[PDB]
DNA sequence: AACCT
DNA sequence: TTCACATCTATTAGGTT
RNA sequence: AGGGCGAUUUAACGUCCUAAGGCUGAGCUCGGCAAGGGUUAAUCUCGAUUGUUGUGUUACGAUCGAGCGUUUCACGUGAAAUGUAAAUAAUAGAUGUGAAG
């Protein structure tokens, strides 16, 4: 359904007009930074006070009623009638009501109506209270209050009150927000793409210098202009190089139809020679990765990372914050984006293979286990990223994703199914001890995973578990 | 400089006695968690109600600024006429009544703060079913010190939300509550509890532990406030804090 | 461009 | 004391002066 | 040797700047200084038809040809598209582990 496209932007005007708009943007990020924290504080205090105030008294009333029913039922049991356990529960419930009566006495003192004064004075009018921070554009209050009201409800549903998790602590990097119908696309005389944005200067879309290599963005922007691709709430954020980037969020309606063979499923595995090999279920295969690229680029990446680590630890402070922060941010972004790109590569190839031969369902070895992390090339990898992208692209094309247990996957024949030790006697090939089946190890593993139908969902529900 | 030493403890006695001791400790830690939440919330309301603004006061000061700018620009543009004269007379009397309303609402907020300060915030007599008396004294000292630092770090201006307190928090214990001596080393504690240190050999550590415990039993170093908590494995870890002057 | 919800 | 990564939640405003 | 810069992310190629893996400021404290070139191009050789800004500025490309290297399909050969190659869902918090004084 929803999707996000990243676009680089620029300001129209003189040299000094850039300074004003850049300061405007920075200040409108800072204001939102402050507003989110204030709203969180107010709502947390209110909802703690509600349960910490009279809710305690009604809880005590319910507790006392249930306890009196319990001793009443206990008394009934005693009558029917061991007696020792009966007297024990009696003395227990006794001291219970005792302390409970102290609680009820202390909660009925009625010294103040704190809940109502706070509810009327701040929380019911949080919109106007937020105006203490000078929002240059005053309508952003609605976005902040909507986000805060939804976030507190979700966090409360997660278990905020019981003491499991802490209160959110939004950081200064939080991007600016824009409304949905607050971005208007219009063609320019020079055939650029211009966006009208309130309270200041409009925006041009940097869309290449030569139109040969950027036709995909042009199609999306056109579909937006004619309104086929609905626009939703977006954001604005600076990179480390002060380039304005707009996380244009699109709500694409998905209505394409792809007929699929009923019951045809695929399977994936992470071999030591193929980063992700795959096959069908019902002479079809498609290797995806190549060792001679991944293992040769990641090696130098981590090597130079360790080199700079040695350099910074050797230096007295590494000249401090400047170089430390520069190296930290540079490597962090570089490695995270490299991993993101390669996960896109693998997932996209898998889904493209699935859709080319009209697959209907996908099965693959369950991730995140203690196994399936070892005996794999991606020995330290963001497995959850690929896990997410495969489900994304599968649901985008009407494909379901299910996981199966990985036991006996490496050393089980996919033709007869016998389980014996050493059946993978050759690393580069597989020979069956019973039916004499001669296929490669990767293909046998993929066929095995495709054939299986024991779907599991949680780690604890496995044949082997610790 | 103060330092923290992590120790693992065990308690002896009958099995039922062990169950009673552990239930008591768990319930006391639950009570301390609840007390921290109560105190932090009440003191946060106290600090919000005084320094920060209110709901309708801003709703009125915005109208006041609007009227002031309206009058200013009308005066600027003016330099048949009776309509404008009556208009700015109406505006000025509206400004006067708006100022009166703002003053009375600010007085309302200030008197609410004065009334709440001693009635419900000077000392919290609100009761959690504590099974000990001194635990209230430790709780208040911990909330009061925390907000002072947290507010100075920008909590008042909106640069950080309030500090929530989680269950996993250690059970605070007074320094005088626990006493330790050798009979192995036993941890004499309040409520008639005498814990026993494991002292058993470990691959990573638990060899210098004997040395430091022998050093501290000699009376060389004084014991400061410490903490007691459970772990992912039930071991009653004592986050002992030993301070060296 | 703001307020209300 | 202060920085990194892996798993896992929910989200992406409408109507009206 | 690192980094900008080529619509964004990776790796290589192209061109520029440097011990910014620096220096300089003000009152133990806080800030500033870099990057296509110029009409044959900023990422295949060349051919034809064409432009655009006007000068060291926010205002250098389009269309047919060939050659040149790629991917896929049938029986090394033939067909298509490609123009460095592979991608294009992105934020925010919470909880879990590591490293460095």
């Amino acid at each position: 359904m929803i999707t996000v496209r990243k676009i680089k932007l620029t300001i129209m005007g003189d040299k000094d007009t850039r300074n004003s708009q850049y300061k405007w943007i920075r200040d409108e990020q800072y204001n939102q930074y402050r507003a989110l924290n204030m709203g969180m504080t107010y709502l947390a205090v209110n909802d703690i006070l509600y349960m910490n105030e009279s809710g305690l008294e009604i809880r005590t009333i319910k507790d006392l009623k249930d306890c009196e029913k319990d001793i009443d039922k206990n008394k009934k049991e005693i009558e029917k009638l061991k007696i020792s356990l009966v007297e024990n529960k009696i003395e227990d419930y006794k001291l219970k009501i005792v302390e409970l009566n102290k609680i009820l006495e202390e909660t009925q003192k009625e010294r103040m109506d704190i809940q109502k004064e706070f509810k009327e004075k701040y929380v019911d009018d949080l919109y106007q209270v937020l105006d203490k921070i000078p929002f240059k554009h005053l309508d952003n209050k609605s976005l902040v209050t909507q986000r805060i009201k939804a976030d507190i409800k979700s966090d409360k549903s997660n278990g905020l009150l019981k003491g499991e998790r802490s209160i959110r602590n939004y950081k200064r990097n939080f991007p600016l927000m824009t409304r949905g119908r607050d971005l208007k696309f219009k063609y320019d005389d020079n055939d650029d793409i211009e966006i009208k944005w309130m309270e200041g200067i409009k925006f041009k879309v940097i869309l290449g210098n030569r139109i040969k290599n950027s036709l995909e963005l042009r199609h999306t922007l056109h579909k937006v202009i004619e309104g086929k691709y609905k626009i939703c709430d977006s954001s604005l954020q600076f990179d480390k190089n002060n380039n304005l980037i707009l996380n244009l969020t699109l709500d694409i309606p998905i209505d394409i139809v792809n007929k699929k063979v009923s019951g045809r499923v695929v399977g994936v595995d992470l071999g030591l020679k193929i980063p992700a090999y795959c096959a069908l279920n019902d002479y079809i295969k498609k290797s995806i990765g190549r060792i001679d690229d991944f293992l040769k680029v990641r090696t130098q990446m981590q090597s130079r990372r360790r080199r700079l680590q040695i350099a910074i630890q050797s230096a007295k402070g590494g000249k401090g914050r400047v170089n430390k922060l520069q190296a930290l941010e540079r490597f962090a972004e570089k490695e995270k984006n490299f991993a993101k790109t390669y996960n896109h590569f693998l997932s996209s190839n898998i889904v493209k293979f699935a859709v080319s031969n009209q697959a209907e369902q996908i099965n693959m070895e369950l991730l995140s286990l203690k196994e399936t992390q070892n005996k794999s090339i991606l020995r330290n990898w963001s497995y959850y990223q690929l896990q997410t992208m495969i489900e994304y692209k599968a649901q985008r094309e009407g494909i379901k994703v299910k996981y199966i247990d990985p036991y006996h996957t490496s050393q089980t024949c996919s033709k007869c199914g016998n389980y014996e030790e050493g059946q993978r006697e050759s690393q580069a090939d597989f020979i069956c001890k019973k039916c004499g089946y001669k296929v490669n190890a990767d293909y046998n593993a993929a066929r095995n995973i495709a054939m299986s139908n024991k779907y599991i969902t949680k780690k604890e529900e496995s044949k082997y578990y610790k | 400089m103060i330092t923290v030493r992590k120790i693992k403890l065990t308690i002896m006695g009958d099995k039922d006695t062990r169950n009673s001791q552990y239930k008591w400790i768990r319930d006391e830690q639950y009570n301390q968690y609840r007390a921290l939440n109560m105190g932090m919330t009440y003191l946060a309301v106290n600090d919000i109600l005084y320094m920060n603004e209110s709901g309708l006061e801003i709703r009125t000061i915005k109208d006041l600024k609007d009227c002031e700018k309206d009058i200013d620009k009308n005066k600027k543009e003016i330099e048949l006429v009776e309509n404008k004269i009556e208009d700015y007379k109406l505006k000025i009397v509206e400004l006067n009544k708006i100022l009166e309303e703002t003053q009375k609402e600010r007085m309302d907020i200030q008197k609410e703060f004065k009334e709440k300060y001693v009635d419900d915030l000077y000392q919290v007599l609100d009761k959690i079913p504590f099974k000990h008396l001194d635990n209230k004294s430790l709780v208040t000292q911990r909330i009061k010190a925390d907000i002072k630092s947290d507010k100075s770090n920008g909590l008042l201006k909106g640069e950080r939300s309030i500090r929530n307190y989680k269950r996993n928090f250690p059970l605070m214990t007074r320094g005088r509550d626990l006493k330790f001596k050798y009979d192995d080393i036993e941890i004499k504690w309040m409520e008639g509890i005498k814990f026993k240190v494991i002292l058993g050999n470990r691959i990573k550590n638990s060899l210098e532990l004997r040395h430091t415990l022998h050093k501290v039993i000699e009376g060389k170093y004084k014991i400061c406030d410490s903490s007691l908590q459970f772990d992912k494995n039930n071991n009653l870890i004592l986050n002992l804090t030993l301070d060296i002057p």
